[PDB]
């Protein structure tokens, strides 16, 4: 029964029940049905006219809030003597929604997704207080974030050509302005994004499991356009994401177990319950006992 | 526009815009083949279409490849020109080739 | 008995005199690519009743210690008749599944199993930050066992994975489970050979117990492809 | 075989072209891979002189 | 609500979807 | 056949063909003509009814598109004993789009272009670190563009008369605003711009070639209408050019070999393919070999 | 030129520029059984596009000395792609053949071939009374020669042997001759492994000759099963 | 979209141009 639901059902009243033939609380877990009884049909009820809304536990709602994706410290200053692996005044992110619990479970709930994206960026400054540094203030700088597509070059210094960005869609912004806000459309080459995936990228044996190559975004390059200056700081960039225009398909058992990385599903779980992997609840002394005993 | 079929050393300017066919004294022989990836440096990525498409990141559609013989009047032969879906390597023989 | 039923599927068939019902994942059946809905233009395939037909696979013993087991279609049904043959000829497909699982005991024997078809069971290792390797996830017909029944093999819980087109062998009530997957995709059709749509799981949630003479108690599980089409005809890859 | 009379050069030549049809769709521009720059072009600075 | 802009993806969240088939979870038999 | 086309074709099912005097696949390249074989004539196909967009490929999607024009770094400060050749709190630059890579490719796929132009000004300042300079902070200066036409005297201090700009357009500019933008229109005495101009500029032999007289725009002085300050300042502006409402003509194979100057179309290549003078694309063992062969 | 031709067969195709006509074999064209004809029950399985295309075999050397070439059917076809499988994993079979010759030289070459389908080729041996084994007659892809092509290895005439259905490779006409043959059989159908319906047989009536340069002739097959039916699915047999 | 200004030139991006002939470069013949 597909309808338009827009409150909670509401209760009929009933009466005595004792009838041969029909046993409304007898049911068949073996079928794979869940129970028809009705509270109507256990009980002996009265008519409830229920105006609860059921707004929001709507798959838009429950998915349509920015939540952090991405987040890099690096230091605004003068990378002459550098090494060659820290963020010299930009950094070069590869996109993706696993590296933060909350928002990674909750879509992790779904098998498919199809949504835009709502990108939001949040930058802040501090001073370098290494050595014999003071405070000395807050520049007012400008960043430029470029979303470099896959097959596209990325950049690899703080002025390279790249970041001319001919094509590549770029924003510039200040700190002093509010956090960068942009819209990314469905970018799936498929009907829908594959939250997990049963297979492999490549054809051959060597390519990663359970990323599929058709959700692939590409990489995120920030930079402060500002040149360097006397003193140090640092700059850190916080990106978050709102799902929108959402659709869901194939809703999936919760993740039980910590996550161990960005690119797969491993566990071990905690070292005593809850959440371990012997035990996900905690324990009680026995099945004959409860903790928050009401006594008096 | 035209494939730079001929990418090989020794192979200059106007010479790696042909691909150059002898008489064989052996049956079922291969001549050539087209590695088919746009995205990456090969015969069609200085096409119209492949500098065109390099612009972008997703593509789909068909594709035609035309091929011109450039012998002279009273030179014969027949040629197969075959295209293989992917999941395997490429067929070096025309047993394979065909299917 | 609680339920019979017949199950033809070409020139197969399958009699269950003890079963609960069917099941239809998310009230759905098999059917063709439309045209409003296909993506490449190769005339497809259709076997028909070559490769819409019961393939029984090899039986797995039900003994005390059993943690489950897993097969991954179509990867199982590879390299198995004229299916087989169109997968490995073939460089795309598409296919639902009519899975049949088939477990039958005495009348003092107790156990329940949970027969689910888990739809992109993307599978996890346990105390490694290395992903499942290939030889981890393509099993063939023999399939697999579950290291860890109880989290999914995923870092997930057993406990919810009744939310999947599920059904349940209880020794006491029935003897089978059959469920009819549509196709189960984001894309209209895929590799065979790379990817797979489904994983039927058998968990033993309620062990295998009795007090008469002890017997081997297999489990048996035959799947049928339904609705097979075929694109993009070459050489056999396998 | 490549048949060709004692008065025909033995070796012939193939030209190979390739186009997109109707069916062909693009999308997601992005910068193209295939130019480049590593400093400024000659005449360049001249702009401002 | 405003949307002056010319993509359609880049409207606001469309929370108005009130119908649901919770038979295809709860009774997904024949 | 001139229509509306908003998606791609369709494709129509096809039966088997055995039919004399009648071979699709075919062709007479001789004629200069492009092959019209269909797929539904070279294989057996199905019905697709396809429902891609080509509103991505439009020549003013391809075009409208923000990039780098020009970039000048100079020095805000004392410029009294500075030399005749620094650019003294001011600069004037001779506007072309031949400067950056990324645009000039983009623009030379055509013969003729008429479009208006966006111009967005993007101002950063640094503090010099010359000598024992300190960090000190960044002022919020105010910088003022004029656009001089061909013809018109240009700005030589940065506090001459021109500035007043009685006709010439200005723009003021703080640091701390958004970046100035304003819109040029089309400004060729012709119908349309010469991308690639097959002649000389005078009516004498020692003329420039290559560069039409009619394209001339004029020259951009950008200067810091505040006055200098006790400690020196490095101030760079970076001006993006986004042609709009665009009309093209004649498309032209695109450039290979990276440029060499912006007066001209000058070419040598690279030391090694791909992209050479004499390899454009890069290498292969043989015509019989593949690189990126699936082996297992 | 004289005539142009093109046949598709699937995602197969064959262009030809220098051709006589097609021969459709008594004037008929390949089709599918009709019900008023059918004997086996079982449902047949028609892949269509899989099968009904076109498979090239291995191309022969047009010698001074050559007798002639024979290809039986579908023997030959057998073990080739999935034409091949269907036929293995199928106990009956039933398909027309749209046969393509191709022969080219230049216009100082001299040559005349006779390419006909004989229905039911049953060939004999010479100066022997024993029959001829199951290696003389089963050769696959590769076929075989004409031993003598003068009675056509049957102790018949090769001077009669027009009333079959063929054509002539003239090189001073035509490179190519094309004949269409509908299934030829007394039964239905038939067990592809043990009775072959058609030789195609390519004889030199007229030698090569030439007095420029000399190069390697070749002549090449390509045979496109029509109408593919396959009743009797079990395991493979090849 | 707004364009509250005198001068024509002065809008935005006109992307709702459909039209093309192709046959102009691919079939240039009589
Ligand atoms: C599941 C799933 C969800 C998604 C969508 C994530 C979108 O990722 C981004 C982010 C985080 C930022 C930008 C971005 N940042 O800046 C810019 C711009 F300024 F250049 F426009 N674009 C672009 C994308 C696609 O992909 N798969
Ligand atoms: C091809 C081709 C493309 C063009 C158009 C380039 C327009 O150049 C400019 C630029 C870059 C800036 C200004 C400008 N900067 O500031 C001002 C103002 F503030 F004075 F209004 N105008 C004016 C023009 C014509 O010309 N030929």
């Amino acid at each position: 029964i597909e309808s338009i639901i827009k409150t909670a059902t509401d209760t009929v009243k009933s009466e005595i029940n004792a009838e041969l033939g029909v046993v409304p609380s007898l049911n068949a877990v073996e079928t794979g049905a869940t129970s028809n009884t009705e509270p109507e049909e256990a009980i002996q009820t009265r008519t409830v006219i229920n105006q609860h809304g059921v707004s929001e536990t709507l798959v838009e709602n429950f998915l349509s809030r920015a939540a952090l994706v991405s987040k890099r410290s690096f230091e605004y200053k003068d990378h002459t003597s550098s090494t060659a692996r820290a963020d010299k005044n930009f950094f070069k992110w590869t996109i993706n929604t696993r590296s933060f619990v909350q928002l990674r479970r909750k879509l992790e709930l779904f098998t498919y997704l199809r949504f835009d994206a709502e990108i939001t960026i949040l930058t802040t400054v501090a001073v370098n207080g290494s050595g014999n540094n003071t405070y000395v203030g807050l520049p007012d700088l400008t960043l430029q974030a470029m979303f470099v597509p896959t097959g596209a070059l990325t950049p690899e210094k703080q002025d390279s050509f790249h970041w001319q960005s001919g094509s590549n869609a770029s924003v510039f912004f200040k700190i002093s302005d509010p956090p960068a806000r942009i819209t990314i459309p469905f970018m799936c080459i498929n009907s829908a994004y594959s939250v997990f995936y049963d297979g492999f990228a490549g054809f051959e044996k060597n390519g990663l499991y359970g990323i599929n190559p058709a959700d692939t975004i590409g990489n995120l390059c920030v930079r402060i356009v500002n040149e360097h200056q006397p003193v140090g700081f640092t700059v850190t960039v916080r990106v978050y994401m709102k799902p929108k225009h959402i659709k869901a398909w194939a809703p999936r058992p919760p993740r039980t177990l910590p996550y161990m990385s960005i690119a797969n599903a491993n566990y071990k779980g905690k070292e005593r319950a809850p959440n371990a992997l012997s035990a996900i609840i905690g324990n009680r002394d026995s099945v004959k006992t409860m903790p928050h005993n009401i006594v008096n | 526009s035209m494939m730079e079929i001929n990418n090989t050393e020794s192979a200059v300017g106007m010479e790696r815009l042909k691909v150059d066919i002898s008489a064989l004294t052996d049956v079922d022989q291969l001549l050539f083949n087209i590695p088919l990836d746009i995205q990456l440096d090969g015969p069609l990525r200085n096409t119209l279409v492949g500098n065109i498409s390099r612009y972008y990141t997703h593509w789909s559609g068909s594709l035609e490849m035309t091929f011109m013989f450039c012998g002279s009047f009273m030179a014969a032969g027949k040629l197969i020109l075959c295209y293989t879906p992917p999941g395997g390597s490429c067929p070096t023989t025309r047993e394979t080739a065909m299917l | 008995s609680d339920r019979v039923l017949q199950l033809k599927l070409g020139n197969s068939a399958i009699v269950t005199q003890e079963a609960a019902n069917y099941c239809c994942a998310y009230g759905e059946w098999p059917n063709y690519l439309p045209d409003h809905e296909a993506v490449a233009i190769d005339k497809p395939t259709q076997p028909e009743t070559a490769t819409d037909r019961f393939y029984t696979l090899k039986s797995v013993k039900w003994e005390t210690g059993s943690t489950g087991w897993w097969w991954k279609l179509p990867d199982a049904l590879n390299n198995i008749g004229m299916f087989g043959q169109n997968v490995q000829h073939h460089y795309l497909y598409r296919s639902g599944f009519l899975i049949h699982v088939q477990c039958n005991a005495t009348k003092f024997h107790q156990g329940a199993l949970l027969v689910v078809a888990i739809p992109e069971h993307q599978r996890g290792a346990h105390n490694t930050n290395t992903s499942p390797g290939f030889d981890d996830i393509m099993k063939g017909e023999e399939g697999g066992t579950f290291n860890h029944p109880y989290v999914l093999d995923d870092g997930t819980s057993l406990a919810c994975a009744t939310i999947f087109p599920h059904q349940w062998i209880n020794l006491r009530t029935n003897n089978s489970a059959t469920i009819v997957l549509p196709w189960m995709n984001a894309a209209p059709m895929d590799f065979p050979l790379r990817h797979n749509q489904w994983t039927l799981a058998i968990i033993p949630v309620v062990p295998l117990g009795t007090r008469t003479t002890s017997s081997m108690v297999p489990i048996t599980v035959s799947i049928a492809p339904m609705c097979c089409e075929f694109n993009g005809l070459r050489h056999a890859i396998t | 075989n490549l048949i060709v009379p004692s008065e025909s050069s033995d070796t012939c030549s193939l030209i190979g072209f390739i186009a997109a049809k109707d069916d062909f769709s693009l999308r997601l521009m992005r910068d193209s891979p295939d130019i480049g720059q590593l400093d400024h072009l000659h005449a360049a600075e001249a702009a401002y002189q | 609500q405003i949307n002056f802009y010319k993509d359609s993806y880049a409207a606001s969240a469309s929370k108005q979807d009130f119908s649901q088939d919770p038979s295809k979870f709860t009774e997904p038999v024949v």
